[PDB]
RNA sequence: GCGAAGCUACCAUCUGUGGGAUUAUGACUGAACGCCUCUAAGUCAGAAUCCCGCCCAGGCGGAACGAUACGGCAGCGCCGCGGAGCCUCGGUUGGCCUCGGAUAGCCGGUCCCCCGCGGGGUCCGGUGCGGAGUGCCCUUCGUCCUGGGAAACGGGGCGCGGCCGGAGAGGCGGCCGCCCCCUCGCCCGUCACGCACGCCGUUCGUGGGGAACCUGGCGCUAAACCAUUCGUAGACGACCUGCU
RNA sequence: CGUUCAUAGCGACGUCGCUUUUUGAUCCUUCGAUGUCGGCUCUUCCUAUCAUUGUGAAGCAGAAUUCACCAAGCGUUGGAU
RNA sequence: ACCGAACGCCGGGUUAAGGCGCCCGAUGCCGACGCUCAUCAGACCCCAGAAAAGGUGUUGGUUGAUAUAGACAGCAGGACGGUGGCCAUGGAAGUCGGAAUCCGCUAAGGAGUGUGUAACAACUCACCUGCCGAAUCAACUAGCCCUGAAAAUGGAUGGCGCU
């Protein structure tokens, strides 16, 4: 019941490979399993890239099926894709997963302390909510 | 090789309503519901239109044997619609050279006893596929009518009583005896 | 090379390790299927083969050459005095099998019965179940007893009742009543289990279980015939007169090359005393035992509507190697497995 | 310390492989709901293939013979033991760590039970291929306790529904409680989203 | 000659069973191939076959229940809490659970409707390279002092009594009364704790599993084997029985 | 050939195979010895199916019958020389 | 007896030939492109096993065709006259066989594919239409798969297993 489609000018996040973590707007599909791809703004060269690697986004900027780099660049910068990406939940939870990984052993401790407490202030509030739902039932 | 897309439509008419839960067409209308699961066929049943006017069955990257389902699904959906709207009426005459084939339904259209086939003492009790109902005909003499919504269930139940009446150990070129299915039809034409 | 002249094989493999049974009393290896619909009742009973005799009867299978002709017909008598239900016992279904679950016993249990919980009654202080039957006469226990039942009422799938014979009443020498589990097939598990709870410490006579003209299955252990040679055991051919080492043998065991001998080859070992489950023994009669009202009523046994004498089934000079069958009995058509005095399920 | 894998939706010899190697490294493994396990290739095919295996037996004394277990648990455990060195001590020591079950019984009905995706049908078969369910295959080949296993497992799933429902309720309370509380936990929760959670 | 008992004969007499999957085949629907086709996706009938049932055996496999050595020296079973002292070793935070789907899912809330605080439905709103994420979650890891804040009625006494749920191999929880004690998490102030002088098996599950030894309280009061007997048994053992 | 009709059942001239229940080739194994034929008895296995189950075929009207499939479950006998 | 490589006792490093689900050291690569489903799948020098011949199973090629001048299939309409054409009479007026093998009307029908006849008759098989409406068909060829494919203790891609 499909939603994201390999189109000309669909933007693709590259799961893995050389250019992992980069966006890229498909110019054109060469083959059953291989697309000719571009990432003008994103620091990715006009190059063929297989589908295997490129999981694909909800965006689809609009240029012609065989563009000349300038024009897909223009399309990109118009739609402000790079902003829109970065305000997506997806790209935020990439950054999240980046920031836990960066965590210094000091920060780790800090966090640990924080959550230790932040969980306690919830767990009591949950207890209360449970106690109050029992009173309503009675 | 692989084929980048094949697909097909089915005009559901305004008389019928069809839904689909996932890949499980459900058809209701005049005569009642008729569901059919197509988990086992690997297609995108896009129901589309306001007034829900047509079913559409995609098939991306199909190789030859994969594509060939696309139609067959669609065809099963028409026949669903047909039974909901019209019904299926499989007529079957009895054919005998000597011993007349005494038929007698029992419960409603469920059971079918079939005495004196070939002079056989053995009576062939034949239940139906549930959802179908046999009856005897008036107007035409040696003749049953198997009315039902589900084509499959009807036809199967027909065959059952077609097959019950076979001859063992004799030449079936000569011994042309039994109930056989004369006509595949509907309960009301329009 | 092949066997020139074919023949069927001697014996049946589907009965073997032709070994001396592990049990004496014949196990019901499979009770019938309970349904729902039909009232609770036991599925089986326990008897003692007294002996045999003729019967004469009119026979009404139309079509025969014996139709409404009298025949004589063999029967066994099976001395079958009433059982006592002592315990109940729940079974739970599992993917492993049918695990036994919760066994209650009655307050009182006869010595007849308690014998069986000892190898040597002469020596024993007779202390079994002493500390158990305490339960049946306080509050705490009697509550636990109900919970023990009500657990079975929820969980258990199958409930059989335990019973035992009334060895007392038999002429037989032994005093140790055979115990047994006997399955209750009938209504829902609760209803089932309530029926058993009513039956506790109570008599259950033959008539309650079986009815006349009813096909039953006898189970019991064969008459035992010691070690035997391949000839009497497997009914292989005797070799011919000239045969330098033995002629009650099997000439060639196996061929050469699967160079072991097989289980399928006829060897010499225990003959008889196997466990065996016969089926389809009709019940030509179920006799009421002896009893009184002012004088005895011995007549009622071997008497018929066409004899109307005063005979007991007890033949003259007693059943041989048995005694007087004073109690109620079942009269199966034909033979039954096993010997006089044998406990026959 | 224990691996509990839901045998369901795995490929017989695929999961076995992983299990074997684990079991030999000294991981106590429990597989569970084996009868869910499904073997690649169509049914008739595999039934025939089990029926070969039943044809095998020592002529002279079958009793000694290849012991054809019928229970889908055993059947899995047999195929692990084929991927072990079971004559040795270390192979038998390993095999004593594997624990298998016909359905999923009390110690592991209430355990988060893993999945190996490398053994998973939905990953390793193409979706246009046939496959037996082991449950069926056992059944037709002589296993008794199918229905009993099934009908206990309905009772398991009903009981689990309840557990899940009640979990859902606590999760909803937590969400509500954080929304109640947020302002007094702001200068924690903030730090957990500067160091990469919550987002 | 005739012959009890016993063994015994198609040389007498009795008993001998029901399912499931399907094979070949014939078919249904039905595309590929505007028609047609048992076939491709899907469905049927189907057998001396096959597998199971009944039947025989019963695993270095389990079960429930009984009794558990009064004594003339005894010896043990629970319970709780102590002292040493061989041996066997692994380990060196936990995760207390929906079902499942994959050409789809997950969660909400129902304004509204049906069923037994829940279940089902529709509708709408959210997520969905899964953050109501095992790429996860929980838990903290020095000890104490006093003297502020944020957070605050939470924790304990192997604290004590009642009411539950759990049978697949339950073996674990939960919830309710009463007694006494404490101020724990998060920030900070404020000092001190062999600081053993750079250096290894540290750190725990742990009162671990097994064996022998010293304390209290409450319970207990044997069977088995042999010999003897029997003959439903038997080469011998074994088996079946009897004995204030 | 089969009234006719190549293929119901057959199959020349040609040709390709399998099998080791025939016999040959061979001489590896054994000559400090593997008891040399039949029959008898007993078990088991195979199928290349005579019979029986369920089936397709005919020059199958029935009866009898060949041809082929699934099939080795169960049978396959007493005698004269 | 093949392939690699030829040996004092050892430490480190590297290789060959072969390998790398697990047994079993190594693919626990987000390896690449195809093909292929087997109710007897296949799975590696020597090697321990199969052929001719088939298959709208599928996947490639090769060469021809067809065709909006209106197709291809699918149903519907006709299938004649010169003419018992010549030889053969045992009867062959299309129809056991064989040499022939053209014309008319033609829209178009062969001196005739079969079925059937003693022989006819009767039936059947081009050219064109109507509904219909764009692509469609034939012959070869080679890859995997299948058919061809039967033996005796239970059994061996080394095993488990693998789609
Ligand atoms: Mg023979
Ligand atoms: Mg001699
Ligand atoms: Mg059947
Ligand atoms: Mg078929
Ligand atoms: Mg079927
Ligand atoms: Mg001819
Ligand atoms: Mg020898
Ligand atoms: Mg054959
Ligand atoms: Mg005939």
């Amino acid at each position: 019941v499909f939603r994201r489609f390999v189109e000309v000018g669909r933007v693709a996040y590259v799961s893995f490979g050389p250019h992992a973590g980069k966006l890229v707007a498909i110019v054109d599909v060469i083959d059953q399993n291989r697309a000719l791809v571009d990432g003008p703004c994103t620091r990715v060269r006009r190059q063929a890239m297989p589908f295997k690697c490129m999981q694909l986004t909800d965006f689809i900027l609009k240029f012609p099926h065989s563009a000349r780099q300038k024009y897909v660049r223009k399309a990109w910068e118009k739609a402000d894709i790079n902003t829109k990406w970065a305000a997506t939940r997806w790209a935020k939870k990439i950054e999240a997963r980046e920031r836990k990984a960066k965590m210094t052993d000091f920060d780790r401790y800090k966090v640990m302390k924080a959550k230790k407490m932040r969980n306690r202030i919830i767990k009591n509030e949950v207890k209360k909510l449970q106690r109050a739902a029992l009173l309503k039932a009675s | 090789m692989k084929t980048i897309l094949s697909n097909q439509t089915v005009d559901i008419p305004e008389n019928v309503d069809i839904s689909l839960k996932g890949r499980t067409v459900i058809v209701k209308g005049p005569r009642g519901t008729l569901r059919r699961d197509f988990n086992h066929i690997n297609v995108e049943l896009s129901l589309l239109g306001k007034k829900k006017k047509r079913l559409r069955v995609d098939k991306w990257w199909g190789n030859r044997k994969e594509l060939a389902t696309v139609r067959t699904i669609c065809s099963h959906v028409q026949n669903m619609i047909k039974g909901v709207t019209l019904g299926f009426r499989y007529k079957m005459r009895s054919v005998y050279a000597h011993f007349p084939i005494n038929v007698v339904i029992q419960e409603n259209g469920s059971l079918v006893e079939i005495r004196n086939f070939l002079g056989e003492k053995y009576i062939r009790r034949v239940r139906m596929r549930p959802g179908v109902a046999c009856s005897v005909s008036q107007a035409q003499k040696d003749e049953l009518v198997l009315e039902g919504n589900d084509i499959e269930l009807v036809s199967n139940s027909a065959a059952l009583i077609q097959q019950a009446t076979t001859v063992k150990n004799k030449d079936i070129r000569k011994f042309l005896d039994g109930i056989y299915v004369s006509e595949k039809g509907t309960v009301q034409q329009a | 090379s092949h066997r020139k002249f074919s023949a069927p094989r001697h014996g049946s493999l589907g009965f073997l390790p032709r070994k001396r049974s592990s049990r004496h009393r014949g196990k019901v290896k499979s009770f019938p299927k309970d349904d729902p619909s039909k009232p609770v009742h036991l599925t089986a009973f326990l008897g003692y083969k007294a002996g045999m005799t003729h019967i004469v009867r009119e026979v009404d299978r139309p079509g025969s050459k014996v139709n409404k002709k009298e025949v004589v017909e063999a029967v066994t008598i099976v001395e079958t005095p009433p059982m006592v239900v002592v315990g109940i016992v729940g079974y739970v279904e599992t993917p492993r099998g049918l695990r036994t679950f919760k066994t209650v016993f009655a307050e009182h249990i006869s010595d007849e019965c308690k014998r069986r919980f000892y190898k040597n009654w002469h020596k024993s202080k007779k202390k079994a179940f002493t500390k158990y039957c305490k339960k049946w006469q306080d509050d705490a226990g009697k509550r636990q007893l109900d919970k023990d039942f009500s657990s079975m009422k929820k969980y258990c799938q199958v409930i059989r009742v335990l019973a035992h014979t009334q060895m007392r009443l038999l002429p037989l020498r032994q005093k140790k009543a055979h115990l047994m589990e006997i399955q209750v097939n009938g209504g829902t598990v609760a209803e089932k289990l309530d029926w058993a709870r009513e039956r506790l410490e109570q008599q259950v006579p033959v008539s309650q279980v079986f009815g006349q003209d009813e096909m039953i299955d006898v189970i019991g252990v064969t008459k035992g015939k010691g070690y035997k040679g391949v000839t009497s055991r497997w009914h292989t051919k005797k070799l011919p007169r000239k045969t330098h080492r033995g002629l009650r043998k099997v000439a060639c065991i196996g061929a050469w090359h699967p160079a072991r001998v097989a289980f399928s080859v006829a060897r010499a070992g225990q003959k008889g005393y196997h466990h065996r489950t016969e089926i389809n023994k009709k019940i030509y009669k179920i006799g009421q035992g002896y009893l009184i009202k002012d004088g005895k009523l011995i007549k009622n046994n071997a008497s018929t509507d066409y004899d109307l004498s005063d005979k007991s089934i007890n033949p003259l000079g007693g059943f041989v190697h048995y005694g007087e069958v004073t109690n109620d009995f079942v009269m199966l058509k034909g033979c039954v497995v096993g010997t006089k005095k044998r406990v026959l399920t | 310390q224990v691996l509990v894998l839901d045998g369901r939706g795995h490929l017989l010899g695929r999961l076995a492989a992983i299990v074997a190697k684990q079991v030999l490294l000294g991981r106590k493994v429990v597989v569970v709901r084996c009868e869910g396990i499904n073997i690649s290739g169509n049914f008739y095919r595999n039934k025939l293939k089990y029926l070969a295996f039943l044809r095998k037996r020592m002529n002279t004394n079958p009793s000694r013979g290849p012991y054809h277990f019928r229970a889908p648990s055993r059947i899995f455990w047999r195929t692990v033991r084929g991927m072990l060195p079971h004559k040795t001590k270390r192979g038998q020591a390993a095999l004593d760590r594997l624990k298998v079950f016909d359905g999923i019984p009390p110690p592991y009905d209430k355990k988060k039970r893993m999945v190996v995706p490398a053994a998973l049908k939905v990953v390793r078969l193409k979706p246009t291929r046939k496959f037996a369910y082991l449950g069926r295959l056992a059944h037709e080949v002589g296993w008794k306790y199918q229905a009993v296993t099934a009908t206990l497992e309905e009772k398991r799933k009903e009981k689990a529904k309840i557990h899940y429902r009640k979990k859902k309720q606590l999760m909803r309370l937590r969400k509500q409680a954080e929304k109640n509380v947020e302002k007094k936990i702001d200068r924690f929760t903030e730090v957990l989203k500067t160091h990469g959670f919550l987002v």
